């Protein structure tokens, strides 16, 4: 694996560093390091592909050696190395994809194309050159098993789920007093609704709370947080929640009371945020519970005391809205974002190839089925699958 | 170079080396031609002592090789209008020193 | 490295670690003089050389 | 904003500075955006 | 134009790592490359500016060497260097400043300025130390014609246009069935309404569609999909086709079914989903067409057919929303992304100056327009100054 | 301070590029830099920490060199290289978390803590091997008068308040004229609202004005520009200016016109726009002022007339506005972003050891109620708890 | 006391006349006074605060020499006196505001905090300086 990141970093090197006039004296490492690649890559045999619509190609590593002389570098050295540049970027490029796309249900930290485990060899160890971008430090970090880190621009952790919930239902859905929410990507936009004003429930307070878990514990969190919710602040037309017909919904926004935020880790209580808005931090946390209240107008004026009758017969509705954005995190475990294109590519190369389907990835590689559960081993499978995935960025723009 | 003899005035505030450089596009050898042109003492200060220290490229030994290679270059030269036995001579010892 | 300590010429390392009397390896070629006392053995003399 | 977007030399801001009408007439033609939203403007103004 | 480039990163290199202390052995190649950069500079003359406002500058080359052989680089270095380094941080920023203003329909890439022209020649070309950045390599990339690519998070990639499309309609203006849709940066959000939710039409099912071109191919682009509309529900009075009077728009919020997206690629359809929400992934496409249809609940509740009468005069109307959002994607041309920090270069560069509008560019970097109209000269233009751009943002935040 | 960014640079290539097989000539200067600071910290015994829950602990470095007889670097050295390279990293914590909870007044660019000051003398000066890192840069610019910079994107610069201003009242709230505006994040939702629809006022027009100022100078700033208004399209109840009473909001949307968008510095106008809509650049601006105005259009329809009568009894209100989002900015000061990592860092250290409230910080280091009232003490104690923030993240990922 | 206001004076004319550029002429009597009052106050140290919330610090002097032969002073010389500059100003800060919120009843002339009973040793009295003030 480490190996495959060396040939990368190597390779680019040699391609953005060699350009006609450069003095010696900025190449003379990456000179030695093309010179015992050359020397030590010579005479082998390598086959790849053969799966899927990927041909079997073979490569024959034969080339000269760099001269230690012309202080100055004129363009038919130049040439002389974009010739064997060429051809190593071409071997690259096809060993990573072919690697991209096996998969196996065990040991998924280990590589499956055979041209990586023969580089898993020993006498290639040679070229081990340095170890310089995110995933090759944590992937290299993670064999000592140590701590690991990432760092993400706005991720997506939480799982699709357009589900509601009411706390007083009948058959005739026109006393409705429950939640709305919903958990798409980094946003959460909670809701909670009534229909009956709060009039009849006690102390004119009408409780409302929420509970959604993070499949993975995260740190350092900011969290940026709004007291309005902009997406169950409309009139809608909802089916039930067994469903046999349509329930209206006309909501109006209420000034929330008493908004708490609190940020738990196995059941204690870390981080707390007591009437705050605006932006709060998370240091560790794994489960997110919102808490907020209903609050009947002690005083009205002509329009909201005709807005709610005393009576059952209710015209309009109320609801109080809250808005959860992640902005930044940092986790323990790889993940997909809405910055970084590595699943991206994934599934290009997926796409491209029509690889078949294996039972440790749902069908098109897509996210929400896979986030659905979250195992271990295809989490392994998605670090190896993304680590991959930036060494090849680094080659093929 | 099958050019015509430098017709030069002493006293030009130039070198000749420097009209050489920039007369002369054969690369390895303008480049080397360039490299002597802005050879010059480098002024240094250390522990409060005044000296003058030569350019860290020839020290560590690297120059002979760029002066080997354009030697080399002029020795399979076509050297024209000269005759044989001086230009033979000429292009041997080049090749002896290289 | 005996090797390098003859090479190099310097002694720097080796003389502060012997001086705070501190474990130290060595790895290299040396010949040997074998002593077959008791006496010798009781009598601590194969560390002052 | 006319001087920052568009070009405009010495003598042709000297001009403009003295409003006359050649130099503002040979611009509105050119369907300048800015100019001709200004004088769309000002026709609107006079609504009695 | 890479020397321009190879001067921005040793002046930048040589800010860096020359400091109090530091052992020659680690800098000693950066030395000499600075060496031969100021032994290369010297002695050429400069002219830069007598365009627009910008005072003309002479530049002038005479200045001394630094020293090879230290074991710490004392205070003597770095306060000879500083002043070297200011006069060339000057020089360089008045000659990328000049060089940014500059345009021709023939030769867009090629250097425009007299200094940049100057500099292109072949004796300047001993100074060339890498290419790190992005922006360097796709440039020398594009000089030999290869695979190039960019990288962007939520690009600025739709011109703004909020235009709507009308199928049933008359004067009057009180029963409609159209669409509407506002496309602004990376942001799409189209809606199609009904004022009769389709009571009159077969089948109880209407039909609704929308089609968008892309001015320049995407490859590995990263979208989401969110199932609602944010900013068609609330109630609007707009204008007509016509501008002869306004019309009412009060819709009610109903889940679209059939929610159909195509990426498709010149006439031929690469990636299909169907019903599938969160993040999608496509690889190779140049237009985008959605497809959904509003289907009318089977069973209603008593609210319903309050709000659904089937007598002409409709009070309440129906419409369905979609949010597709690009996140991260690759292009084959430079985009103009807010992400970065370039168009808010040139547009500091054209502004501050009052350059005379070129017959090249839209006036004052309108990205809309331009973005509308997109060329091949135009867009070899736009590559070359933001790649100037980008290198001068470098050395001055 | 820079001699920790040094250490911890040290450090990290230390841990990366040595690995097992690399050949030597690539670890030559980190082997030299290595030996030197190994030379340099023998002999000085350290003591860190003594406030708050953070333990007293102590440090006392008598270490071996590292040998350069082997050309290939095997196990045994790698694990010899790792066992000084994990303490080193423990010390570097311990310092980084030491530095980071305390403040003071004055000498805010000055060090606090005891191992800062220590290392600050003549003798430590001797490790130093590069600044690269923008904020090293950044920090040493502006220890020697330097224009400085950072590219943030969506920095937060507005405090989130959510403020109205009322030019028509009644003490009955049935006939009124304002507007609303939020300032959160990054983000600017302004709209003006009329109960009567401009038929009452000269020219039957009715104009708005809203100037929101910022705390910070800023430059080189894109901003996306859509004539919509979000928090404010959608019935919602809205408490009094003195608090004693509830009023009835019901909005309707029409299109602003004339939309004028301003840009001061020190209230001098430096670029402005008219109708312009997607995106817009200003270059130099402190304070952001909008202009527009509500229009009634001359000709109605049948379902337009129910809406606006002439008489006193109104039901629907009008209502537009504008959204204005800062995805991109450059400020010379330092400032809360999204897109990296310091803010959650900070606050986390912070919270976790349960650190008591200095006199030049917030509770719990509210980062509105910073930005409230930023003064230049806070805005030099920033800098500096920023810069030993992104070091320390620069080690643990 | 008067040792106090001898080290604040020559902190003065240290950072104020050690500038780069200037001749080693302008400088004899403060090099002379700087020399020794750094081999008279090394191989020694103190203790300060003890009080109130003031940072209770261990201060400890082992600097070195400054150069003496010397044309003209260049940057290496301004930093090398500037490293401990500050030091010395950190230091006198400290004692000064120790010695400020202290108070007695009895004899409030002679010296209180245990930092300057320390220092009004007659070995420290080498370190007087001109009382212009």
């Amino acid at each position: 694996m480490d190996v495959l990141y060396s040939l990368s970093k190597t390779l680019k090197d040699a391609r953005d560093k060699i350009v006609e006039g450069t003095l010696y004296s900025n190449v003379s490492d990456l000179i030695q390091q093309f010179n015992q690649m050359i020397i030590t890559m010579n005479g082998n045999e390598f086959q790849t592909g053969g799966i899927g619509n990927l041909p079997i190609r073979n490569w024959n590593f034969n080339f000269g050696l760099l001269g230690t002389t012309l202080l100055n570098l004129d363009a038919n050295y130049v040439e002389t190395a974009r010739n064997t540049i060429d051809y190593f970027v071409d071997f690259v490029d096809n060993v990573c994809m072919d690697e991209m796309v096996r998969e196996s249900q065990r040991n998924g930290i280990a590589p499956q194309s055979d041209s990586l485990r023969k580089l898993s060899a020993i006498k290639f160890k040679r070229i081990n050159f340095d170890n310089s971008s995110e995933y090759i430090e944590n992937w290299n970090l993670q064999n000592r098993r140590q701590r690991t880190g990432f760092t993400f621009h706005k991720p997506n952790i939480f799982p699709y789920s357009a589900s509601f919930t009411l706390n007083r239902s009948q058959p005739a859905h026109d006393n409705l007093m429950g939640t709305m929410w919903l958990n798409a990507g980094s946003e959460i936009q909670v809701a909670g609704f009534d229909y009956s004003c709060a009039i009849n429930a006690p102390a004119n307070i009408q409780q409302f709370e929420h509970i959604v878990p993070l499949r993975r514990v995260l740190t350092t969190a900011t969290i940026t947080l709004l007291p309005d919710a902009e997406r169950f602040s409309f009139p809608r037309v909802i089916n039930s929640a067994d469903g046999a017909t349509t329930w209206f919904f006309n909501p109006v926004i209420l000034r929330p009371n008493n908004v708490e935020v609190e940020f738990l880790l196995n059941g204690q209580i870390i981080n707390t945020y007591q009437a705050r808005f605006g932006t709060i931090v998370a240091r560790n946390f794994d489960t997110i519970r919102l808490s907020f209240q209903l609050m009947r107008p002690p005083n009205m004026t002509p329009a909201v005391a005709v807005l709610f009758p005393n009576a059952q017969p209710f015209e309009h509705h109320a609801t109080v809205g809250l808005t959860l954005r992640i902005e930044s995190a940092v986790c323990e475990s790889v993940l997909a974002d809405a910055s970084e294109t590595l699943l991206a590519n994934v599934t290009s190369v997926r796409q491209e190839y029509a690889i078949p389907v294996g039972p440790v990835f749902p069908p098109g590689m897509n996210w929400t089925d896979l986030i659905t559960n979250y195992s271990p081993s295809r989490e392994d499978n998605l670090q190896r699958v993304f680590t991959v995935a930036s060494i090849r960025s680094m080659l093929i723009k | 170079f099958g050019m015509q003899r430098m017709h030069y005035r002493n006293g030009d505030p130039q070198t000749p080396f420097q009209i050489a450089e920039q007369q002369i596009q054969n690369f390895q050898v303008a480049n080397w031609l360039h490299f002597v042109n802005n050879n010059y003492f480098r002024q240094v200060v250390i522990d409060g002592v005044l000296n003058q220290v030569l350019n860290d490229n020839i020290r560590n030994g690297h120059v002979i090789n760029q002066l080997m290679e354009a030697l080399m270059q002029l020795s399979r030269q076509q050297f024209p209008t000269m005759p044989v036995d001086y230009k033979r001579s000429i292009q041997r010892g080049i090749l002896l020193l290289s | 490295n005996l090797e390098e300590l003859m090479r190099t010429g310097s002694y720097a390392q080796i003389t502060n670690m012997l001086l705070n009397n501190q474990p130290v390896a060595l790895v290299g070629a040396l010949p040997f003089v074998t002593d077959s006392s008791v006496i010798s053995l009781i009598a601590i003399l194969d560390a002052t050389v | 904003n006319l001087n920052d977007n568009y070009g405009i030399s010495r003598q042709q801001a000297f001009n403009l500075l003295r409003s006359d009408p050649r130099v503002l007439r040979e611009f509105i033609n050119q369907d300048n955006p800015i100019i001709r939203n200004r004088i769309e403007q000002l026709i609107m103004q006079c609504r009695l």
